[PDB]
């Protein structure tokens, strides 16, 4: 009961209804355990708007800070993952990762051709991404460009442009660097200073169902 | 490339 | 005189990429065997827009008639399933089934809440559903109300309002009533008259992949 605990979970693949369930399960565990924070190792190439928005909401309502960590090297928080990142308490990126490319689409044709959205729905997602960025005090100009210019950024760029808060090679470096940082959004109405000194790190294993469903969506 | 739509 | 081959497949659940794959698989089989028609027993609460549009497109390119049959009693062709129906060569409904209810949403939220579709999306689907209805000679006025009023219809209502062509209790009655009917859209440029005198009914089983995906879904 007098411990400082950080949970670490892993989220990989397309952001779908089932990804929501994962976020909710992992965050719920950390809440009920009174965790100082939960770190989510995120690697997503794309996903659905509705699940994305539900995840952002769940993060907004989280009773503990949610740290989105684009990890491992080569991971991306592209498309829906970028919104999830921008909607969270702190963003970290591992060397060799990517953030951005958030243009909304209606989806994919038989060809594999891109089915673009009506111009006005592009403007809707622009408003939404700008909102997330300004609510978390992050660069809404660059965030807008994730859509309008299909802009994608490396860790160092994302940092320099004030889109993320941390560049870190692993969990331990993440903890060391983010220690003492204020969350970019509130936790239960208050901005919170992260206390990662003397912390116990607990890894949450993805379940059989997580790995299987991810693998199936993969193909 | 966020995919937008479903329907009820 | 001649022996006419009719294929019958089942397509159930949310409309997704795997559903497109089912439509493509079952239609290809019927095409290669020079079928008179493929009937699809459809039961769907909704699904994704891009897959729906890909399915309508696959049906347009079909070298044989595709009959959408809302079956069994209690089934519906709601939301995305309505567009598939309207995009097909003939629509049948079993007693006690439903069609319509197509008001687009961005999706559902955590607590029963519904994320609203921006007006552009709404207008975009109004134009699309009206178009499908116009192209197939079906009631475009009523088709719009599937969206603007979330209108849902019984089979008897659907026929009376000129949205569908046939009310039938089983495959037997369907062939009997639809025999001699002209398809509502062309097959390769011409409007085919359906010949169901001397018919061999062939049922297509879902594949291993089909069954696995749906069993996961049933949980
Ligand atoms: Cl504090």
């Amino acid at each position: 009961l007098a411990k400082n605990i950080v949970y670490v979970a892993q989220i990989k693949g397309q952001i779908t209804s089932y990804t929501y369930d994962q976020f909710d399960r992992y965050i719920t565990i950390a809440e009920q355990d009174n965790a100082e924070a939960i770190i989510i190792e995120l690697d997503t190439p794309g996903g659905r708007a509705d699940a994305m928005m539900n995840i952002v909401q769940r993060i907004q309502q989280s009773k503990i800070p949610v740290i989105i960590y684009v990890y491992p090297p080569g991971a991306s928080a592209a498309s829906a993952g970028t919104y999830i990142a921008l909607g969270s308490h702190l963003i970290a990126m591992a060397p060799g990762t990517s953030i951005g490319a958030c243009r909304p689409i209606l989806g994919y044709s038989q060809n594999g051709s891109i089915i673009e959205a009506p111009p006005a729905i592009t403007n809707y997602f622009i408003a939404y991404i700008k909102s997330l960025a300004q609510e978390s005090g992050r660069n809404a100009t660059i965030a807008e460009e994730f859509i309008t210019k299909d802009l994608s950024l490396t860790p160092e760029e994302a940092l320099k442009y004030g889109v993320i808060e941390v560049v870190a090679r692993d969990i331990n470096e993440l903890l060391k660097k983010s220690n003492g940082m204020k969350t970019k959004i509130p936790v239960n109405g208050r901005y919170v200073t992260l206390n990662f000194t003397n912390v116990e790190v607990r890894y949450l294993a993805p379940s059989f169902k997580d790995k299987l469903i991810s693998y199936i969506t993969d193909l | 490339n966020v995919i937008v739509l479903m329907l009820p």
